[PDB]
């Protein structure tokens, strides 16, 4: 109560000053064209008399189209438009962690303040060539899929492109909910601090994503920024960049930090709908021309920092539905230029039983055995060629084109890997495990084991592992690449396990 | 029940303001009383077209397919005022028509992004004399999870769109070809699909005019149990017409025996 | 408290007869369910600060 | 230093109304009721005091039994 | 060979006396775990409502 | 000889009714093509 | 090598004028040093990207699919700056990006015509596991004639385009009823095709991180030695992957006496 009283007396300074401002002409949707402001910069936020930001966007002779930052029945014609002097700017720190920040730094889910300390711009130029060292941590994600046909490096941009209702957020959440076991543990190198960037998505989904990430317990690498629905289209437009320039913080500050954009077609749309209110021509679909430029911005503001740079890597993975997977639709082109790694879901081996669901061979990581450990590139390189052969022989010999025993051989193997590259939804398993049971599946001892028997194959296999081998587990995580001695012993495992399975 | 209508006689001014009418009546309900409301909204394109037409009249530039540059956030603030809160319950069904079966279009697409149960009530499967013609493949629902519905029902429901989605790549196979082609394997997996695909089919209480059939009032566990039953293949010597508008499976297994003695 | 005697679950397949075999089926699949539900759970949650 | 010293006034004469909170009205309370009653729903019918245990179950394995080996 | 199957007979006795052991310390930790989740619970309620 | 010979005449019919089906929808995707393309051109000499 | 490099994220005109910038730069080393110059720009298409940006706000009519009108008369001033002229000799390969597999952009149509010769770089197959996915069936060459290469080049590599042309049509032949029913010497054209397609493969070296493969060196001779070593009927007996990742014709010599004993 008394504390309460002396912060609102002395926190605000009542400090009047003269300052430039400009009366208000049409304020149509969103969108004020504000005519006096000949001092403006441009894309400044500047704040109308109600308590409002605005972005000042569009400079022209005539007035300023400032876009607002929410509602639109607070203003009228005629009010003033103060200059708040500087370039819109997050609040950035390391006491925002496990919070759900609304677009601007706003922590908007009840409980308290932002403890915030390094103001940061916004619209921030990416760094150049020579700031940059390329990828080399293994971004895992604990989908055995991702980490084993299209890896991750800490360093990188990789989309997770499909249609509708296909499970990407549930692979960008996978890939959340893995990194748990690096925070916890000892390394600050494989620590992380993710922000999870939801763009034009419903609250309730924001909400039930952070019930997930607290029963999960994720609220230390996790940021949530959510830009709802209901929040204003600078909201959503301005919320990814919010998340890259936190993610920049932790960057440059040396800590290995990831965002995940998610819906960004959302930034796209919201993009939209203020170029075509600030009345800018249209171009292909309606989207304006600078789209790309929009997210070549945003996508490029990530990679692995020098080592005289501190060493901290960001992540961008931004989350991407077509529509009837159309990839030839502008968004997608665009956002598939500007990234280089990207997973693409199709969803009839949705419906058709694979989970999660990558169809696959449209997927493709450019960084690719770079990003692995040296246990998954020993083992799953042939893993990747071998479904490569399988895909097309199946492809041709649908009818029974040719069967000798290479082909049948072509067949077995891929449809049991295929079962091996199932998953549960927000299960992910860490590096050693998946090395052990891609070993049991590319190194024989699969081949003619009856295709349905492969989930409990995984579950009593995981089971062994975990109950009598954890030591053996550490010494191929911490050596690094699987030995000759664990090698013969991963047989030896593996055989007296398909004894016991056919026991 | 509280009752608004806005219906299809009105200017695009007064139907762009139904939802937000009956909307702010069940917000009553919800905050102010905290009762436990449903709010039977249809037909929710009807005020997404009623927008497109004030917004070409209102001079602002036209968007993608011939819609709103608003789209988004105008459906965006009348779908976020639909929630369930602390304060009390909305259970919302809403229907929401698409044009000309697009569901590419830009107003079922935001649609599909602003719900947590969706049911694709297509025309297709009605073409093939299924009632409603529920798409399954593309209806989904949030709820839908092993550590909330149980195994047995996300077992059941993940091998029905199994052997559905199998059935729809050997669909192609058999409109080419035909039935003649296909392994005992396949031809285990065309039958039983046609047997799911059947039973997904039952009889409403207020469509009794058309068919000629009751209200069929099935539970959850009968469901569970029929299609487990289809599934796991206990059924390969009842046809399936014997799975046509039948709601439980004893109704499916009393069918067929009534049609062995009617053709006794 | 526990006392554990861990064997190779060899001799436990050619221990069994013919009459207990799904018996055994049953106690081998529970007792490996209850083993790697003892190590689901840590030993204890610290006590609660005041 | 003119107005938020006269808010400092204010601050001062809602702070000495005390004896319950200030003006609340009928539906301050209902709003506390309704409030009070989800946070009655989110753990049940216990008590703010003497909390209990637990009921006291048994672990019953069955004994294995065999004719003959 | 039956001989050697003699000498193996006490392996199966183990295993029935150490999955008993198992399910009792399981069942006094989930005794131990779920005072905690109450008392837990209690605390948490008071911190909730003075909020 | 005389099955496969009845068996590749209702091939050849059903694929031939497939062809004409997609050959309707084929048109009617051109055309809504040329529409959509046509109306983004007319939108932009406008809206400039 | 001087390098120009202009990032993906800068506004158009700086990601337009860049491909300039490099044609300025080799241009001199053309001009006036009197050098033999070679310019590599990967890739032009952000440059067309870049141009319909700046026509979609700077207040020109958007042309077909989105582009600018000025497309074929921009992208020609800049594709006729970069060609060898008496004073020196320049030399320029050109990383240029489709999109999502559609040749009948305009943009990249436009580009087909100012080349001289092309390579398309499909994705199929990829899919199919030949790497990079090369369409020489769609690749072209003005240098392809029987004067200026041989005869003897000439011929092998139209049997190759001739026999892999045959092979679609055939292998949709293949698709409705299998490998019983195209001839002897049928299904032998489809083996050989088929046989020649994976000895198209070819392991890079700067690809030695993907494959894990070393890598080798081809030169021409041996190229031709080689398909027309497949040509002539005298690996007909050798399985499909023994001609998959290899060099010369001795490699999959090589890696068929390891795949056999
Ligand atoms: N590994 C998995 N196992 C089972 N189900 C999965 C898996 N991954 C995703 N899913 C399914 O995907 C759905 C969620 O899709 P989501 O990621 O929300 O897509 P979108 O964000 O496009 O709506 C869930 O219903 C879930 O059942
Ligand atoms: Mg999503």
């Amino acid at each position: 109560v008394s504390s309460i009283l002396e912060e609102r007396i002395l926190g605000a300074d009542t400090s009047v000053d003269l300052e430039e401002t400009g009366r208000v002409l049409s304020i149509g949707d969103g969108i004020a064209r504000v005519h006096g402001l000949r001092n403006v910069q441009a894309e400044e936020m500047v704040e109308f008399s109600s308590g409002l930001k605005g972005m000042s966007l569009n400079l022209e002779p005539d007035n300023v189209g400032v876009v607002v930052f929410g509602n639109d029945k607070l203003i009228k014609e005629g009010d003033i438009v103060k200059r708040t002097g500087a370039i819109v700017d997050v609040p950035v720190g390391e006491e925002l962690l496990g919070r759900v920040v609304d677009a601007l730094g706003n922590a908007i889910d009840g409980k308290g303040p932002i403890g915030s300390k390094a103001r940061r711009r916004v619209g921030l130029k990416a760094p150049g060539i020579i700031p940059r060292i390329s990828v080399r941590e293994p971004m895992q994600t604990g989908i055995k899929a991702v980490d084993s046909l299209v890896p991750i490096g800490r360093g990188q941009r990789e989309l997770i492109i499909g249609d509708r209702q296909t499970g990407k957020t549930s692979i960008a959440i996978d890939t959340i909910i893995n990194q748990k076991r690096f925070n916890d543990g000892t390394d600050e190198k494989k620590k992380l601090y993710c922000i999870y960037v939801a763009i034009g998505q419903k609250r309730s989904t924001v909400a039930q994503l952070v019930k997930r990430l607290t029963d999960a317990d994720a609220m230390k690498y996790t940021i949530v920024v959510s830009a709802t629905a209901s929040d204003a289209a600078p909201l959503q437009y301005l919320a990814p960049y919010s998340g890259c320039s936190m993610g920049e913080y932790f960057r440059d500050n040396g800590k290995h930090a990831l965002i995940i954009y998610d819906d960004l077609s959302k930034q796209a749309v919201a993009y939209r709908q203020m170029s075509l209110l600030l009345r800018r021509p249209p171009g292909r679909e309606a989207y304006p021309g600078d789209v790309f430029y929009l997210h070549s911005r945003l996508l490029e503001r990530a990679a692995k920092m020098n080592d005289a740079f501190g060493g901290g890597s960001l992540t961008a993975l931004p989350v991407i539905e077509t529509q009837a997977g159309d990839v030839s639709a502008y968004i997608p082109t665009n956002v598939i230029s500007i990234t280089d790694g990207q997973i693409f879901l199709e969803t009839e081996l949705f419906y058709k039983g694979i989970r999660p669901a990558i169809n696959v061979g449209l997927s493709v990581s450019r960084v690719g055995s770079a990003a692995q450990t040296r246990a998954m590139k020993q083992v799953a390189g042939t893993m990747k060629l071998e479904l490569a052969q399988y895909r097309e022989v199946a492809a041709f010999a649908q009818f029974g084109s040719d069967l000798d025993a290479a082909t049948q051989q072509l067949l077995s193997r891929g449809v049991r890997l295929t079962e091996l590259l199932k998953q549960g939804q927000y299960s992910p398993m860490a590096i050693e495990e998946q090395v052990a049971v891609i070993y049991a599946g590319v190194r024989g001892y699969l081949d003619k084991l009856e295709p349905s028997k492969i989930t409990k194959f995984e579950n009593a296999f995981l089971s062994h592992v975990i109950s009598q081998h954890q030591t053996l587990l550490g010494k191929i995580r911490t050596d690094g690449k699987i030995s000759e001695e664990a090698d013969a012993k991963l047989k030896e495992i593996v055989t007296n396990f398909l004894a016991g399975f056919e026991a | 029940v509280a009752l608004v209508y806005g219906q299809m006689n009105e200017p695009p001014g007064a139907r762009a303001r139904v939802a937000l009418t009956g909307l702010t009546v069940a917000e009553y309900f919800r905050d102010q009383e905290g009762q436990d409301v449903l709010l039977f909204i249809d037909n929710i394109f009807r005020f997404t077209q009623a927008g497109s037409e004030v917004s070409a009249l209102l001079g602002r530039i036209p968007s993608a397919v011939g819609y709103q540059p608003t789209l988004a956030t105008d459906m965006g603030t009348m779908q976020e005022r639909i929630t369930t809160t602390k304060k009390g319950s909305i259970t919302s069904v809403q229907a929401i028509y698409v044009p000309a079966d697009d569901l590419t279009d830009p107003a079922p697409a935001t649609t599909f992004a602003h719900l947590d149960a969706t049911t694709v009530l297509s025309r297709a499967i009605a073409e093939l004399g299924i009632y409603p013609a529920v798409d399954p493949l593309d209806s989904t629902s949030r709820i839908m999870d092993p550590n909330i519905v149980g195994s047995e029902h996300y077992d059941v429901a993940r091998g029905v769109q199994k052997i559905l989605q199998d059935y729809k790549s050997l669909q192609d196979i058999i409109a080419i070809l035909g039935m003649d082609e296909l392994s005992e394997e396949d031809k285990l997996t065309v039958s039983r699909a046609r047997k799911i695909q059947r039973f997904l089919s039952q009889p409403f209480q207020v469509a009794e005019v058309f068919t000629g059939h009751l209200g069929k009032l099935v539970p959850l566990k009968e469901t569970i149990k029929g299609f487990q039953q289809i599934l796991a293949g206990e059924f390969d010597h009842l046809p399936e017409q014997a799975f046509y508008m039948v709601g439980p499976i004893e109704e499916a297994v009393a069918k067929a025996d009534k049609l062995a003695e009617e053709h006794s | 408290k526990l006392a554990l005697k861990t064997i190779d679950w060899v001799a436990f397949g050619e221990i069994i007869p013919r009459n207990q075999k799904a018996v055994a089926n049953s106690l081998k699949s529970w007792n490996e369910t209850l083993t790697s539900r003892l190590a689901t759970l840590p030993e204890k949650p610290p006590a609660i600060d005041w | 230093q003119k107005l938020f010293v006269d808010k400092i006034r204010e601050y001062r004469t809602k702070r000495q109304t005390s004896g319950g909170p200030v003006d609340a009205g009928p539906e301050y309370q209902q709003d506390l009721d309704r409030e009070l009653f989800k946070l009655k729903q989110m753990y049940g019918k216990a008590d703010m005091n003497t909390f209990p245990n637990f009921t006291f179950e048994d672990p019953k394995f069955e004994v294995v039994e065999k004719p003959q080996s | 060979s039956q001989q050697a199957l003699v000498q193996k007979r006490h392996y199966l006795f183990d295993v029935q006396r150490n999955n008993i052991a198992m399910a009792l310390e399981v069942t006094y930790r989930e005794r131990l775990h779920r005072v905690y989740r109450e008392v837990k619970n209690r605390l948490d309620y008071h911190i909730s409502v003075q909020n | 000889q005389s099955a496969r010979m009845t068996a590749m005449d209702n091939a050849s019919k059903n694929a031939s009714e497939m062809i004409d089906k997609l050959t309707l929808t084929f048109n009617r995707t051109r055309q809504a093509v040329i529409t959509k393309e046509l109306i983004e051109i007319i939108s932009g000499a406008a809206a400039l």
